[PDB]
């Protein structure tokens, strides 16, 4: 989480400096184009974070979920999680395209400059790592439990469907 | 934080620009010295909106008390430029 | 265009 | 156990030193911020071979260097735990730190404190690696209560702004 | 803010991009999808299934042990 | 899982209890079953600190496992051959779990019809 | 430097969605007087803007390119040794 | 048409929605002069001072000097032994005591028999 | 509602006065005026081999920051550390402890030479 | 308006609105423009609750 | 108080930034600007002040209801994310008469103006105070507004502090 989480703040860092110290993304869009490399971490966080497989979300937040699903746990609880996995990516639909789709709703005279080397090594190193960190870590980890590998169909990619819907 | 300064050239130039793009007063008669309600017919409520499009090109609210005391678009320049202390 | 910045006296 | 054992402190204490350094011994106020980040990228590569000796051989050790205190019964120690959980976030916070790190030379490069800021920064990941690497609770509690008051200095960072202080 | 480049603020245009930054843009995203669909390929099983999952009514009383019903 | 209603929404004694189960005797239904055995030993999983959750009959086939990790360093993109027997060899057993969970499921209904036929004829 | 705005007279809301919403206030006999203040927006560079699923999508055409070629190229590893 | 506005402690009445912000009679509006009068003409007397450039220190402001001397020192002065202060006082007071001295007691007498009887766990207990 | 004539007046008064005042605060071409700052020779000399671009020569002078930084971050505590680790706290009870390494089935030890047992055999599966 | 003469010592102090200062005009040229003061003007008797960090009575959406 | 013709200025501005705040697409916001204009251009002028209240009072209603919960506030407004954000970089200016004379030389062009200002400002106080005294009604000053100076060569009465007042981003 720290490697995605951290680069979606940096992210929206860029946004706010070049629109003037603006936050609120009803005065955004539009930056798909202008920003192309923050948007694209912009985007790889985003999907990180709903869940995309093989990204380094999905190495801990599906087996989370797996195990969740398949274990004796309180049924209200487990609900919530499921719900929340779905909830997850609304919001994180919400910024792309109320910040990078549609058409620009900034001030006419603005300085979209995302060109410092300071802020494309400090995005990219944690865009490598938000791609990469998951499956790293989880090859090299020992193992110290007995993961459950057999489940019904509908328990093994509940995660992915919910996110998708 | 890297944003270019304001000048008084560029103030009055887009506070012009602005209005230029307004569908109700004639560009060819709009000067800087021009009165919004004795000289270019307009009425209050649409100069409530001129305010909207002003602060929205500047992107900073100007007080309501202050804000139905600018009819004229020098006195505009005047505001934005004291407000955020533009002399040269 | 350096402008001067007022601080308070850090000599003390 | 002399290799692991020395680089898994190297990396504690090379943290501590630009605060040391505050000390008006080196004076470089133009290039602190960089001389902060430096540090964090030194940090992440020493801890790694900690991390390394861990996923291969699995060994883990702790460090009782400094006795400080022994109530009666109980002997309070500065006791650091290098085991599984320590080894991997160490490397992970260090290494978003280091990003984070630089992506503040160039977003608070306006400020007139920046210096100060990054030297709040880095006092709150000195508390957080204490909290993390922490073998008895006390010491524990020295972190836990550490990063919670840099939290309080860094969110009222504005000072003026009443929201900030609220 | 120290370095960077200096493209100028268009007043209400597109604003001014560089080579270097378009492309290393699209350069990680062509890098998320092949790896994507690399991993896609060879642990399928990861997202889709590791073993067939029993189907307890398809099976016979041999094999579970239910008596009959005389005794 | 599916059959929670059968469990809440419906007959209880048709559904096992988890926290009690097995609750048959354990010859009962089955020809001298041959107890099952264990590949590894007690001073041999005690030497490879395996956590105790994984002291199970699976277990000699983690113990191959952490030797490949510890052998092939740094290879962590290999070892996998290992990796799917230990992997398989627990889903053997869950499937005996099931197995387990499906012989009381029956055992269960068994009774029913026996109590039912003897006592409603009486 | 001077700041060259751009001349005022090329923001047309002709051809762009702002029309859709004139010929609507037209239809109950109003009109709003600031469409072409609002032009820039949708002319230029920023029109034709992707849509949700085209952002997911981007770098997927060079993406794919990569892994048709190293699916193919592993296959042939394979049987060499 | 639309549900008025429930008006609580810690949710002012807004000025809009008040039914005296509209009507302004002869009277109603003299005395919003009153109050502009004199509160512009303490902001000549503090203005006077403010800008004088031959005063150096603190502009002494007799608001605040009686907003502290009535919050400390001028309310005993000012009060009544009666029903309210003596109900208030004993519960707010006494009360608390009371109530902690039993939670206390209560919990310390129950204690102190499972150490006699041995029924309290203590195997590694020997720091107290 | 516009401004009464003497009020936009007093504006234009006090607009000229605060125009002029944000002009005072400017620095003059001297300003501010250092004191005699001394350059120590190791800055001197790097300026002067720093004119040039030189690409060449940028990459030794960040290597030579680095390595002064190696040293004095990297290899002086290192050295402090295990000093006072192999010297000061390994020399009481408990001060550093390990977990005993882990031994598998089949192995050989440095200690004593020791070969465990492979294994017993498996019962072949496969999938 | 003195406060009610129950006897809890308050004496002739003026009782003033339970407005805090967060709900006071923000573009006013106060004299204390954080405390959303005059000088000279009578004080809340709980002004130090009613400052602008610790409680609000401004009016709610809902 | 703020008559009536201010009441309904000040609600149409506030009922289209609630609105815009809805709309948020501006070709929207468009769309239902100029229609929420023409349901005040409705009933303009009408005369008929007590049915006049009761539009606005209705109004007012309406916007209530229907005003967004978490409405747009500039960055640099009351409420906005940078409100204040540089109070504390704002240091008056008498602090520079406590510094330390070796650090006054650093800055000799500097503190020579502020002599000028200063000897400007002692010379000028008399006439303020007297273009005051003069300039008031007998019961004291009923307004807050200040009178220009009625001469030349005069500074307006009560400048110091609005001219010399800290830059809104003094670092
Ligand atoms: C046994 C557990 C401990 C019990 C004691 C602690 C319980 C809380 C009792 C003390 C609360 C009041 C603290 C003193 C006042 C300082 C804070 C203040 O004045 O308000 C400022 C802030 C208000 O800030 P704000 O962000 O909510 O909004 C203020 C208005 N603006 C935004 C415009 C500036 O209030 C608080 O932070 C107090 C909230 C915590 C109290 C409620 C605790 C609930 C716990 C549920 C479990
Ligand atoms: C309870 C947990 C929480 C407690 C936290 C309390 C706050 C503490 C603040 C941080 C303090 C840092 C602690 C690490 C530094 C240890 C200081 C030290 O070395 O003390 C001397 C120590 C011997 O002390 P010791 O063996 O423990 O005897 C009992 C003492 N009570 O070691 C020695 O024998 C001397 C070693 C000398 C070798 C190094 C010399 C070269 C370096 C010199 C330049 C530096
Ligand atoms: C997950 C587990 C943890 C969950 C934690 C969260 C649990 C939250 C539970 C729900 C909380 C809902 C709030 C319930 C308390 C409401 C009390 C209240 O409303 O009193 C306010 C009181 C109103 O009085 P007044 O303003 O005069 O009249 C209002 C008429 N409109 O004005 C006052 O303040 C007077 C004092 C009243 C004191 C009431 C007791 C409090
Ligand atoms: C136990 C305490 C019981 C207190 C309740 C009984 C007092 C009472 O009800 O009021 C009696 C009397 C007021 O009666 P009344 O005639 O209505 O008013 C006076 C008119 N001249 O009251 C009086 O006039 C005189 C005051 C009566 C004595 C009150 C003293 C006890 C209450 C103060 C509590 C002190 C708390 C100390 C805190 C310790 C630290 C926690
Ligand atoms: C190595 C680092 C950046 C080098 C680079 O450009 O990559 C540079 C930036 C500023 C330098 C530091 C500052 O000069 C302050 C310290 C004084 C001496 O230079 C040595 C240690 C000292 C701590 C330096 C170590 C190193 O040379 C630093 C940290
Ligand atoms: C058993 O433990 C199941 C508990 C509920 C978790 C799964 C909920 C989602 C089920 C979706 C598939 C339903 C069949 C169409």
């Amino acid at each position: 989480h720290a490697f995605f989480k951290a680069m979606l703040f940096m992210c929206s860092g860029s946004i706010i400096h070049s629109l003037n110290d603006e936050q609120d993304i009803r005065k955004m869009g539009g930056l798909f184009k202008a920003m192309p490399f923050t948007t694209t971490a912009l985007i790889v966080g985003s999907l990180a974070l709903t869940g995309m497989p093989f990204l380094t979300g999905f190495y801990s937040k599906d087996l989370i979920i797996e195990a969740a699903n398949t274990s004796y746990t309180n049924a209200w609880a487990l609900l919530m999680t499921l719900i929340a996995t779905s909830f997850t990516a609304i919001y994180s639909t919400r910024i792309i395209f109320f910040a990078l789709l549609g058409q620009p709703r900034f001030p006419t005279l603005v300085n979209i400059n995302e060109n410092n080397p300071l802020l494309i090594n400090s995005i990219k190193r944690l865009l490598i790592g938000s791609l990469f960190a998951g499956y790293i870590i989880s090859n090299n980890i020992p193992p110290t439990t007995i993961p459950q590998m057999t489940m019904p169909y509908y328990l093994k990619t509940t995660a992915l469907i919910v996110t998708i819907l | 934080s890297d944003a270019p300064p304001l000048t008084l050239e560029g103030i009055k130039d887009r506070v012009l620009y602005v209005l230029k793009l307004y569908d109700k007063i004639d560009p060819e008669k709009l000067s800087v010295n021009s009165h919004f309600m004795k000289d270019l017919g307009l009425d209050s409520l649409d100069q409530v909106e001129i305010i909207m499009a002003m602060e929205d090109e500047f992107g900073f609210e100007i007080p309501d008390i202050d804000a139905e005391k600018l009819m004229c678009p020098q006195e505009i320049v005047d505001y934005i430029a004291d407000k955020k202390d533009v002399y040269e | 265009k350096r402008l001067f910045i007022i601080k308070p006296s850090g000599f003390y | 156990m002399n290799m692991f054992s020395s680089l898994s402190l190297v990396t504690l204490l090379l943290l501590t030193m630009p605060i040391m350094m505050m000390s008006f011994n080196t004076y470089k106020p133009s290039n602190y911020p960089l001389y902060v980040k430096t540090a964090i990228s030194y940090a992440f590569i020493t801890s790694m071979i900690p991390t390394m000796m861990f996923i291969h051989s699995g060994q883990e050790l702790i460090i009782s260097n400094w006795h400080w205190l022994t109530i009666q019964t109980l002997k309070l120690s500065l006791s650091f735990k290098m085991d599984y959980f320590s080894m991997m976030f160490i490397p992970v916070a260090l290494f978003v730190t280091w990003s984070i790190m630089e992506f503040s030379m160039w977003y608070m490069y306006s400020d007139p404190n920046i210096n100060k800021f990054f030297k709040y920064l880095l006092l709150f990941l000195i508390t957080m690696l204490i909290l993390v690497t922490a073998n008895n609770l006390f010491q524990l509690f020295i972190g836990w209560e550490g990063v919670g008051i840099m939290s309080f200095l860094l969110i009222g960072w504005w000072y003026g702004r009443a929201d900030a202080n609220t | 803010a120290g370095g960077g480049a200096h493209i100028e603020p268009r007043y209400r245009q597109f604003p001014q991009l560089t080579r270097s930054q378009v492309i290393q843009a699209e350069f990680f995203s062509a890098t998320m999808w092949f790896w994507i669909l690399w991993r896609f390929w060879h642990d399928s099983d990861a997202v889709l299934g590791h073993f067939p999952y029993p189907d307890p009514s398809q099976w016979t009383d041999e094999e579970l042990g239910i008596p009959p019903d005389d005794e | 899982g599916a059959h929670l209603a059968r469990r809440y929404l419906g007959d209880a004694s048709v559904e096992p209890d988890p926290l009690r189960m097995p609750t048959f005797p354990p010859d009962y239904g089955f020809p001298e079953r041959k107890e099952r055995e264990m590949v590894a030993t007690q001073q041999e999983m005690n030497d490879a600190q395996l956590v105790l959750q994984q002291r199970d009959y699976c277990a000699h086939y983690l113990i191959r496992f952490l030797k490949c990790k510890r052998d092939s360093f740094p290879n962590f993109l290999a070892c996998k051959h290992e990796r799917h027997d230990w992997d398989y060899c627990e889903h053997l057993d869950y499937v005996k779990r099931m197995k387990e969970f499906e012989r009381e499921r029956r055992l269960l209904q068994r009774k029913k019809r026996r109590e039912q036929r003897e006592a409603d004829m009486a | 430097s001077k700041m060259e705005l751009p001349d005022y007279k090329q923001w047309k809301i002709e051809g762009t969605p702002l029309e859709t919403v004139q010929e609507k206030l037209a239809a109950r006999g109003l009109r709003d007087p600031w469409g072409r203040n609002e032009a820039w927006r949708y002319m230029g560079g920023f029109a034709n803007n992707v849509s949700f699923v085209g952002a997911l999508l981007k770098g997927f055409k060079w993406g794919f390119a990569a892994f048709v070629v190293a699916i193919g190229a592993e296959y042939y590893l394979e049987s060499q040794k | 048409s639309f549900p008025k506005y429930e008006a609580s402690r810690l949710s002012s009445l807004p000025t809009t929605l008040d039914p005296a912000e509209y009507d302004i009679s002869s009277e109603t509006r003299k005395a919003q002069a009153e109050r502009l009068a004199i509160r512009s003409r303490l902001k000549r007397e503090y203005q006077l001072q403010y800008y004088d450039p031959s005063r150096r220190g603190v502009i002494e402001d007799p608001a605040l000097v009686r907003w502290t001397y009535a919050r400390s020192a001028n309310i005993y002065p000012n009060f009544r032994p009666n029903t309210k202060t003596s109900l208030l006082g004993a519960l707010f007071g006494i009360g608390p005591l009371v109530f902690w001295y039993y939670v206390f007691k209560t919990d310390r007498d129950r204690k102190e028999k499972l150490i006699q009887e041995g029924k309290l766990d203590r195997t590694f207990n020997i720091s107290y | 509602s516009g401004y009464t004539p003497e009020e936009k007046l007093r504006l234009q008064q006090l607009r000229e006065l605060r125009r002029r005042w944000l002009k005072d605060q400017e620095l003059s071409p001297r300003e501010p005026v250092l004191p005699p700052q001394r350059v120590s020779p190791v800055e001197r000399f790097w300026n002067k081999f720093l004119q040039d671009g030189a690409l060449w020569k940028n990459v030794i002078y960040k290597t030579y920051r680095h390595s002064i930084f190696a040293f004095t971050h990297v290899l002086i505590p290192v050295w402090i550390i295990h000093y006072y680790l192999k010297y000061h706290v390994t020399t009481k009870p408990y001060t550093i402890v390990e977990k005993k390494p882990r031994i598998f089935p089949g192995d050989t030890i440095l200690e004593t030479g020791e070969v465990i047992p492979p294994m017993k055999e498996f019962p072949d599966q496969h999938h | 308006e003195p406060y009610p003469d129950d006897g809890t010592g308050y004496g002739d102090y003026p009782k003033l609105p339970d407005r805090s200062q967060q709900e006071r005009d923000p573009w006013y040229d106060w004299d204390h423009p954080d405390l959303r003061l005059n000088w000279g003007e009578p004080m809340h008797w709980d002004l130090d609750m009613y400052i602008r960090n610790r409680v609000d009575t401004s009016p709610t959406p809902v | 108080y703020l008559t009536h013709q201010q009441k309904v200025l000040r609600l149409y501005k506030r009922a289209l930034r609630h609105l815009e705040s809805w709309c948020i697409h501006r070709d929207k916001y468009r769309y239902f600007a100029c229609l929420l204009r023409a349901r005040f251009d409705e009933h303009k002028n009408e005369k008929d002040m007590v049915k006049a209240t009761q539009l606005l009072r209705e109004a007012e209603e309406e916007f209530w209801h229907g005003q967004h919960p978490q409405p747009y506030i500039f960055p640099e407004s009351p409420g906005g994310t940078s409100y204040e954000r540089y109070e504390c970089y704002k240091v008056p200016e008498w602090c520079l008469d406590d510094w330390h004379p070796s650090e006054k030389a650093m800055y000799p062009d500097y503190f020579a103006k502020r002599e000028q200002w200063k000897k400007l400002r002692r010379e000028s106080w008399e006439r303020e105070v007297k273009q005051l005294q003069e300039e008031t009604p007998v019961g004291g000053p009923r307004t807050e507004a200040l009178p220009p100076a009625r001469k030349q060569g005069d500074l307006p009465p009560l400048w110091w502090h609005i001219v010399t007042r800290p830059r809104e981003r003094p670092m």
